[PDB]
């Protein structure tokens, strides 16, 4: 019972915002979003490009 | 709207004559099942707080709640209908009597409009 | 009229009365082991049929008995495929399950649970043929969790001992790394070639571009337990012994050198592909081969054995030979 | 329609004026009775819809939702005739009267064919929820749990309110039939923006969006058993049918306003994926595990295209009767051991072993196993959205992957292994959670077998 | 025991009644909505001899 | 059926706060 | 003592006084009749009759009679060598475009 | 658990049994409309759209 | 058989070769064929002719609906709504029977494939054609819609491709 209280109930009344706890907090929250974010914009764009040119040969696509 | 000051108007008629040229509501209205159900719940709630067999307690009394519930629902409704009899009534009078302000509308058919298209992808 | 389809379907459908039984009273008996013996001994004896009819004319045959459902401008439907591939692995099949199971009748006489034990044999040899026997990649994916959800539950099949549970997640995980590629292949498939069939996917595909061939071959890998992905395979021993002579050794690992064989048509119209499955092969083989030199348990030698016979084939395949493959099969 | 609401009305005073010994048999029976009615609903046409009068309308996005509705009555009173034991009549009545007014205003809710109708009884779908899980739950957390339940969702569907009046002030109809016909584009201008997030905002908080779900993990643990199935099996498909329903006057601005939104959750997949692989509770992991496949559920939606829908409605379904079954298996644990612990009873199947082979069938579907439905939804939106975007699958794949291995982890932990030593009031496993785990199990196994029946409007 | 069971077992034929309401509701609501029967563009009809409402 | 002091409590600076805690975990104070 | 409390209850087992319990009611002939009636409208009227109603429903979705019409219309399109599907949804001439003289 | 199992089997077989007989009685002695042509001057009922005898009985029926 | 059109669904002659037993060792396969048809075919077909004169006693039959044509969208009004709800269904109709369209010559494409065996790539060019075709045709009328489609939206896209068209070829012609 005191193994699961510590694990699950007893995390936010011991946390204080520290450097090194808000730079943690910040990058694992913030960065994989913005990242994802750039990765599927940038191949978004490209794809959206290449079909303005119509250099694209979309032939069969039927399903979407 | 602001109807207060519509003139000709009684000041304290709850029902003007010409209210009477409107179809009344039905009894059978479902506005006014509703208010025998609220007469019929105060007489449950009555009965609950008396600390009474709730369902059985005083039949006279819940009779008389939906009773009146039912009276006050009928005349309400009237006044309701009426009023908004009134609301179209000034609003289509307005509406002929001032042709400038609501011009007819070019009448268009889809094959003439150009809508842009956004495909999705 | 052509007794191949109702051959081919009826061998299919024998397989499962047994699984139908299984509430009936004979499951309560010592009858059960016996009786799903024979019934594999019939089904063998009975498919041994259209071999011989494809033998002597040339006979090949697909067909579609059950439309599934139709999404717009595709369609799925309950399709099998009996070319040569199919009507060749059903008999060496269904003859080296007889064995296994009329073997098992000796090994596991003092286990409480026999009769589950020859149920869940029966259900992976069904799975097994559904995915040997599929058309379109659909019912291939059915049969291809299928194997995989029989391997797990007959790695562990002491749920007393901890490393059988591990060896079973272990398992479950590789075999899941390869589908994210199958369903890459899948979806790519459907998305460009607007068909999960079989026949479409070879008529619209004339140069195969890298993607879904990648796809495929990652599910190989992950399914045949090749370099990246080995582990597993060896790991898996820890189930009784006719499990790792049936599933693990012969019938379930060659699942993925046989989704390769599926698809050679458009195998050869790509080299960097040729290329990568060629090399994977070789240094699986070489790895495993090491590996056995010096081990010290039988049952992990000869884990390591069908490791390196999965890599040679899967090298067999690089040079574009499918059929000598299937052979070694 | 009201073939359907009147027979949920009658059974109030059915219940109200039952014996003290028979109310849930009667319950039962009538709520049962009921879900045959709604059977009729599910036959759509390929034309419009069932335009039954000019309040209430059904499509065949709201039948499948309809019928699982009214088909979880009768298990949600099967399941609350254990810890209700000990509990007076006056209680018990009042337990049913609010699984049934729940149950009314969820069916007045999926067809309401008017916008404002559909958001006042959306809302009213809050009321009952927060009286059981604020009254009968066991834990003392229920009452911060019931007070995040209503926050989160009631700020969120605040402004839903004011844009869809300003909705009808300018467009002039709310009602869904003039909306969708007479729908124009709207334009790129911050204040389409703002009216796109204040009518899309209101529909993700519930569903829940990855950042916003912290209500969902507290109202499914301390909830009640009833509460729980009714959390996890329909009420989170009210923010996707509202989205779906909503998302036809936000074009084109969709077209890059849901990124935030499709960045958020294809990365909450995964975040919540992993979390459930290191949980010290049951009912937590199941709650992420929803927070999981509603997320997958959120992006397909959010796509927009006729693939998505159709695997998001399959997915609903699909996800409503698992998380109802994984959750009915884990209180039938929590009843007899007391503790809901993951690792505090281990080995059962040696003692229970057709609930081992219940709880093997629940993994199994919700591993999403071929060729149930959950794999036909996670496919079709897989399918999507690598027409969407090629590098999608890779998040995809590694979602499949930690879903396998936290659902057979949660298998393995529970049932595998050697039995606890000092717990001996294991008894064997009565007819009553047997029967519940056969009936919602069989219509997942049965609905396989006819897949257009829950793959909505598009098909 | 007629007149017995009944001080018991009226509960049940509440939902039954309340079915047979519903239906009887949604015909009669079904009956305000006929301002286009046999007027629309496509299923425009000529009556059968011995037809006077193309649907109820 | 466990006391407030059993559960989890915040860290702890002083010595005599520590040696209550390690009672509590049920092990040695110099081995806390 | 903090205040005045009943103690905490045993948990009371259905099978103790009661083997063949069906884990419904502690009255035996109320239990019986629940699990009777549970399993007969849940198995036996709705999971059955219900399914068998579903299975059978009228094709109300147009299938057969979309596949008649796309075979009469690809029958008469392929007679007289018209080119099957048609590019343009619309046809042209009631179609107005904007004239645009830039 | 085998009093259970029995119980449900009981059941669903005591229900499902006659649906089967009956579906094959129909499927063998009515079943299978035949598709003809629309005679001249003459309008069908609703409900003879559809081939199966039982689709056409639940259509007549129900819708 | 009779119950499908063969013009839609066209099949090749299907020749044949002819037995030429170059030994006398009698083959295994006419034996069993033999057999097989004996207590396999025949008690089949007496079945089948026991239930088709059942069926042949009580005869009735059921008609395809034929829907009037009414007027598209391009002749609708801004907001006259009846008309625009029966041009709507009208092309919801039309896209089911264009979707069916295309997944007869699908069927017809994957039937010559697996029947040319081998030289599948060079015996069913026309096949690959007609489906090159249709999907072209198919993929310029309704792809890129959405899942909000409606008669509207195809109309708009289409304009929008006449105008691009229309741009070229003046553009091409003042060249
Ligand atoms: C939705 C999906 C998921 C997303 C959600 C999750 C992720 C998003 C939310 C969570 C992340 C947001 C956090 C960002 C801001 C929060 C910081 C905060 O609240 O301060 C409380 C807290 C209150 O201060 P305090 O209690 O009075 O002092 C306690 C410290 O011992 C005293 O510390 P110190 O004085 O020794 O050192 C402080 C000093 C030194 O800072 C450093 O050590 C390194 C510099 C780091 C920041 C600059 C780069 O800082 C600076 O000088 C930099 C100023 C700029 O401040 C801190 O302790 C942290 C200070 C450093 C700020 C780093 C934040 C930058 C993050 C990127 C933006
Ligand atoms: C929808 C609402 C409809 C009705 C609205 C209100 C009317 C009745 C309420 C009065 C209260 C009476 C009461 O307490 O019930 C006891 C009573 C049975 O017990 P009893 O032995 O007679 O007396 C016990 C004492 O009353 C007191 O017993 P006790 O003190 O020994 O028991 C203690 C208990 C006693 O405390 C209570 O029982 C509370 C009473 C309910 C609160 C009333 C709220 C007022 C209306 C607001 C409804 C809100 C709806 C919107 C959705 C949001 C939900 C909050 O207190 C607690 O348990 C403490 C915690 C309470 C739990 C959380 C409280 C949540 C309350 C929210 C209720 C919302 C739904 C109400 C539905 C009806 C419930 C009766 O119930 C009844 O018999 C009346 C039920 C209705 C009778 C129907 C009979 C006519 C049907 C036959 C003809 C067929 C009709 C169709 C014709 C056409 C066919 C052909
Ligand atoms: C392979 C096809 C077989 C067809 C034959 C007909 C079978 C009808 C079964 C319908 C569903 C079963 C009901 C679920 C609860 C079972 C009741 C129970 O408690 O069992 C105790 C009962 C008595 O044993 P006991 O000693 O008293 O109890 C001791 C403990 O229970 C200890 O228990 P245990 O150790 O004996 O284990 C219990 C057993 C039974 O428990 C289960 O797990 C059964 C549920 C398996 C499905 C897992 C979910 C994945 C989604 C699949 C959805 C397909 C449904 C299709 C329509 C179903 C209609 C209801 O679990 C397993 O054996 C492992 C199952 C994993 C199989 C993975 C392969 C799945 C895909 C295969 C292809 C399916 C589509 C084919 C398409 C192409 C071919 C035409 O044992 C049985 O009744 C066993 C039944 C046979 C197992 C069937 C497994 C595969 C069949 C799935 C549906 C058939 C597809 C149609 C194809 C026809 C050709
Ligand atoms: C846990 C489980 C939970 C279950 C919950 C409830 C289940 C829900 C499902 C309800 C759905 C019911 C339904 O829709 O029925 C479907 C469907 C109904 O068909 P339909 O659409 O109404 O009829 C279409 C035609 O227009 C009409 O065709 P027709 O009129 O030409 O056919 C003639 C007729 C009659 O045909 C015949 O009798 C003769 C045919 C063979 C004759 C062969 C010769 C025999 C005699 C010759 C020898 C004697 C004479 C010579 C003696 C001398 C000997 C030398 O055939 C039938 O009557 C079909 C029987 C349908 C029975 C379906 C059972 C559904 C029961 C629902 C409740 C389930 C409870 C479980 C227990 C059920 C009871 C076990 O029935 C079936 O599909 C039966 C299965 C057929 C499959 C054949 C096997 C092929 C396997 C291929 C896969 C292999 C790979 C693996
Ligand atoms: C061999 C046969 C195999 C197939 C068997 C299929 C049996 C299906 C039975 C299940 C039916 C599901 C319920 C369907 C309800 C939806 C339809 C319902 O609303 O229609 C109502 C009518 O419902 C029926 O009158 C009553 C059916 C209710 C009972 C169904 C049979 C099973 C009931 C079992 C109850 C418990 C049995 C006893 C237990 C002890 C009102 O119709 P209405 O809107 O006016 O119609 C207008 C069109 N008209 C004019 C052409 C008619
Ligand atoms: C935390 C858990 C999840 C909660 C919900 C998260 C989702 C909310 C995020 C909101 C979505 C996007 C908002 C605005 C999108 C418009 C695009 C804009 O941001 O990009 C640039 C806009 O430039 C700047 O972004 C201006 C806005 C800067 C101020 C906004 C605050 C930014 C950080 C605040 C984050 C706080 C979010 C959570 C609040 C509680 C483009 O410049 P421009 O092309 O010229 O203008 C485009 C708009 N036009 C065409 C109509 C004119
Ligand atoms: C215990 C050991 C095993 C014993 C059992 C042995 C027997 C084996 C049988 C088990 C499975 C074998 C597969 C056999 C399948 C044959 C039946 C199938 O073909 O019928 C399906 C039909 O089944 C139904 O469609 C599926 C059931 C309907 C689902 C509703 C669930 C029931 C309601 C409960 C509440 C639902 C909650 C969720 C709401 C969404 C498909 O219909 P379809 O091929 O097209 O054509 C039907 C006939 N037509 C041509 C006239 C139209
Ligand atoms: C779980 C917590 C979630 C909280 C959600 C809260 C954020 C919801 C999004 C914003 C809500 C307010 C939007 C207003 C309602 C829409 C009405 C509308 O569209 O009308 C606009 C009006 O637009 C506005 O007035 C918007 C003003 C916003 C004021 C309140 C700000 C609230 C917070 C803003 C940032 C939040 C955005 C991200 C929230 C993420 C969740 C935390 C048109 O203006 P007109 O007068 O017609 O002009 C036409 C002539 N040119």
């Amino acid at each position: 019972i005191r193994w699961t209280y510590a694990r699950s109930a007893n995390i936010y009344p011991n946390f204080r915002p520290t450097p090194k706890t808000s730079l943690l907090g910040a990058l694992f929250g913030i960065g994989p979003l913005f990242f994802w974010y750039y990765v599927f914009k940038t191949d978004r764009d490209k794809k959206e490009k290449l079909i303005q040119e119509g250099k694209l040969d979309q032939t069969f696509n039927i399903s979407y | 709207t602001m109807m207060s000051g519509r003139p000709g108007r009684v000041p304290l008629q709850f029902l003007p004559n010409e209210a009477r040229s409107l179809p009344p509501p039905k009894l059978t209205d479902p506005r006014l099942v509703y208010m025998g159900f609220l007469g019929y719940c105060s007489g449950l709630i009555d009965n609950a707080i008396r600390r009474r067999p709730v369902v059985s307690a005083g039949l006279h009394r819940q009779l008389l709640y939906v009773t009146s519930f039912v009276f006050f629902g009928y005349y309400l409704l009237k006044r309701q209908d009426y009023m908004y009899a009134l609301r179209d009534h000034d609003m289509f009078a307005y509406v002929k009597s001032h042709p400038e302000d609501f011009p007819e509308k070019d009448k268009k058919t889809y094959g003439e409009i150009l809508e842009e298209f956004h495909p999705v992808r | 009229m052509n007794p191949f389809a109702s051959l081919t379907l009826t061998t299919l459908t024998i397989l499962t009365i047994p699984i139908m039984m299984s509430n009936s009273n004979i499951y309560k008996t010592n009858l059960y082991p016996n009786y799903v013996k024979t019934t594999v001994s019939y089904a063998f004896t009975l498919s041994l049929v259209p071999l011989l009819m494809f033998m002597h004319t040339g006979q090949e045959m697909i067909i579609s008995n059950w439309h599934w459902m139709t999404l717009q401008t595709v369609e799925l439907s309950l399709s099998f495929k009996m070319d040569y591939f199919s009507v060749m692995f059903i008999p060496v099949a269904l003859f080296v399950t007889w064995s296994i199971m009329e073997f098992s009748m000796w090994y596991m006489h003092s286990d409480p649970f026999i009769n589950r034990f020859f149920k869940y044999l029966l259900l992976f040899l069904i799975t097994m043929m559904i995915l040997v026997t599929a058309n379109n990649l659909f019912q291939l994916f059915i049969g291809w969790e299928g194997v995989g959800i029989m391997s797990f539950l007959l790695i562990g099949w002491w749920h007393g001992r901890t490393d059988a549970n591990t060896a079973a997640l272990q398992a479950i995980l590789y075999n899941r790394i390869g589908d994210i590629g199958f369903v890459l292949s899948m979806a790519w498939f459907l998305t460009h070639s607007n068909a999960w069939d079989l026949q479409q996917i070879f008529m619209l595909n004339n140069e195969c571009p890298n993607m879904p061939l990648i796809g495929l071959l990652l599910a190989a890998a992950g399914k045949s337990a090749q370099f990246g992905l080995h582990p597993w395979l060896p790991s898996a021993m820890e189930g009784p012994t006719p499990v790792s002579a049936l599933l693990h050794s012969s019938t379930m690992v060659v699942a993925g050198v046989f989704l390769l064989i599926r698809f050679y048509p458009l195998m050869e119209t790509n080299k960097l592909v040729q290329t990568m499955t060629l090399c994977l092969g070789a240094i699986t083989t070489l790895f495993t081969a090491l590996c056995a030199i010096t081990q010290n348990d039988i049952k992990k030698i000869v884990a390591f054995s069908t490791s390196s016979q999965l890599g040679l084939m899967m090298v067999t395949i690089g040079i574009n030979q499918p059929h000598l493959a299937f052979l070694h099969i | 329609m009201l073939k359907i609401i009147i027979p949920t009305t009658m059974l109030l005073p059915m219940t109200w004026m039952s014996k003290h010994n028979m109310i849930w048999i009667n319950a039962t029976v009538h709520s049962l009775l009921i879900s045959l009615i709604s059977l009729s609903l599910l036959n759509q046409l390929g034309e419009n819809s069932l335009n039954f009068s000019l309040t209430f309308f059904s499509d065949s996005l709201s039948a499948p939702l309809l019928v699982l509705t009214t088909w979880l009555l009768p298990l949600m009173l099967m399941a609350s005739q254990s810890h209700l034991s000990k509990e007076t009549t006056t209680r018990k009545k009042l337990y049913i009267t609010m699984l049934i007014l729940l149950q009314l205003f969820l069916i007045m809710t999926f067809t309401a064919t008017e916008l404002i109708l559909f958001y006042i009884l959306f809302e009213a779908t809050l009321v009952p929820t927060l009286i059981i899980i604020t009254r009968w739950g066991n834990q003392t957390e229920r009452l911060n749990a019931g007070l995040y339940f209503l926050f989160y969702t009631l700020a969120g569907s605040l402004p839903l309110l004011v844009a869809l009046v300003y909705i009808q002030n300018t467009t002039g109809s709310l009602n869904f039939l003039i909306i969708h016909y007479w729908s124009h584009p709207l334009s790129n201008s911050w204040s389409n923006i703002f009216m796109w997030l204040a009518c899309i905002m209101a529909f993700m908080v519930k569903m829940p969006l990855y950042g916003l779900h912290l209500w969902l993990p507290k109202a499914h643990v301390e909830a009640p058993i009833a509460g729980s199935m009714v959390l996890a099996a329909v009420l989170l498909k009210l923010g996707g049918y509202g989205m779906m329903r909503i998302t036809t006057i936000l074009n084109p601005l969709t077209n890059y306003m849901a990124y935030p939104f499709l960045m958020l959750s294809m990365w909450g997949m995964i975040m919540t994926s992993s979390i459930c692989l290191r949980q010290t509770d049951l009912k937590s992991l199941i709650a992420y595990s929803s927070v999981s496949h509603m997320a997958l559920v959120i992006v397909a939606i959010m796509i927009q295209t006729p693939w998505s829908f159709m695997g998001a409605t399959a997915l609903m379904i699909a996800h409503g009767l698992t998380s109802s079954m994984l959750f009915c298996l884990a209180n039938t644990n929590y009843e007899r051991v007391h503790s809901r612990t993951m690792i505090l009873a281990r080995g059962l199947q040696t003692l229970l072993p057709l609930m081992a082979t219940w709880w093997l069938v629940a993994s199994l579907t919700n591993l999403a196993l071929p060729p149930s439905i959950n794999l036909i939804g996670e496919l079709f939106i897989i399918t999507a959205s690598f027409s969407w975007s090629n590098i999608t699958i890779i998040l995809m794949g590694m979602n499949m992957m930690i879903t396998a291995l936290y659902s057979l982890y949660m298998l393995i932990t529970t049932q595998r292994g050697k039995y606890t030593h000092h717990i001996n009031n294991i008894k064997p496993s009565f007819t009553r959670e047997n029967a519940l785990m056969a009936l919602h199990i069989l219509p997942l196994l049965l609905l396989t077998l006819n897949p257009k029946m829950i793959l909505g409007p598009l098909y | 025991n007629v007149l017995q069971i009944v001080r018991d077992h009226w509960v049940h034929i509440l939902v039954p009644v309340g079915f047979v309401f519903g239906c009887y509701l949604d015909r009669r609501s079904d009956e305000k909505l006929t301002a286009f029967r046999n007027k629309s563009l496509l299923f425009k009809r000529e009556l059968r001899p011995n037809e006077e409402v193309t649907w109820k | 059926h466990v006391t407030k002091d059993m559960f989890p409590g915040p860290y702890p600076k002083t010595p005599e706060e520590r040696a209550a805690a390690a009672k509590k975990y049920n092990m040695r104070v110099e081995d806390y | 003592i903090r205040l005045q409390e009943d103690p905490d209850p045993e948990d009371e087992n259905l099978y103790e006084k009661n083997p063949d319990s069906h884990g419904y009611d502690k009255d035996p002939i109320v239990d019986l009749w629940n699990m009777r009636v549970v399993f007969f409208f849940g198995f036996s009227i709705v999971l059955v009759l219900g399914s068998t109603f579903v299975a059978y429903l009228p094709d109300y979705r147009m299938q057969e009679w979309a596949r008649r019409e796309a075979e009469r219309l690809v029958k008469y399109r392929e007679a007289n060598g018209l080119p099957l599907m048609e590019s343009n949804c619309f046809d042209p001439n009631k179609i107005q475009l904007p004239e645009d003289e830039d | 658990d085998r009093r259970f199992l029995k119980l449900m089997r009981f059941y669903i077989l005591l229900t499902g049994i006659p649906v089967a007989i009956g579906i094959t009685l129909v499927n063998v002695f009515i079943g299978e409309a035949e598709l003809a042509d629309i005679p001249e001057g003459y309008v069908p009922e609703h409900w003879e759209y559809f081939k199966h005898p039982i689709s056409r009985w639940i259509a007549r029926t129900f819708y | 058989p009779d119950s499908w059109d063969k013009d839609v669904y066209p099949e090749p002659p299907r020749r044949t070769p002819a037995p030429a037993p170059q030994t006398s060792l009698p083959n295994p396969v006419t034996y069993l064929t033999k057999i097989f048809d004996l207590l396999v075919d025949r008690p089949v077909t007496l079945a089948r002719e026991f239930i088709e004169q059942q069926h042949a006693k009580n005869r009735y039959y059921y008609y395809h609906r034929e829907f009037r044509r009414v007027p598209d969208i391009t002749e609708c009004e801004e907001k006259d709504i009846l008309c625009m709800f029966e041009a709507e269904m009208q092309w919801r109709r039309d896209y089911k029977v264009d979707q069916e369209i295309v997944n007869i010559i699908q069927e017809r494409l994957k039937a010559c494939q697996q029947r040319e065996g081998e030289s599948y790539r060079q015996n069913c060019a026309k096949e690959l054609e007609q489906f090159t075709q249709v999907s072209k045709a198919f993929q310029d009328r309704y792809s890129d819609l959405g899942a909000h489609y409606s008669a509207r939206k195809c109309l708009a896209k289409q304009k929008q491709r006449m105008l691009a068209e229309r741009k070229a070829a003046k553009e091409a012609a003042a060249a």
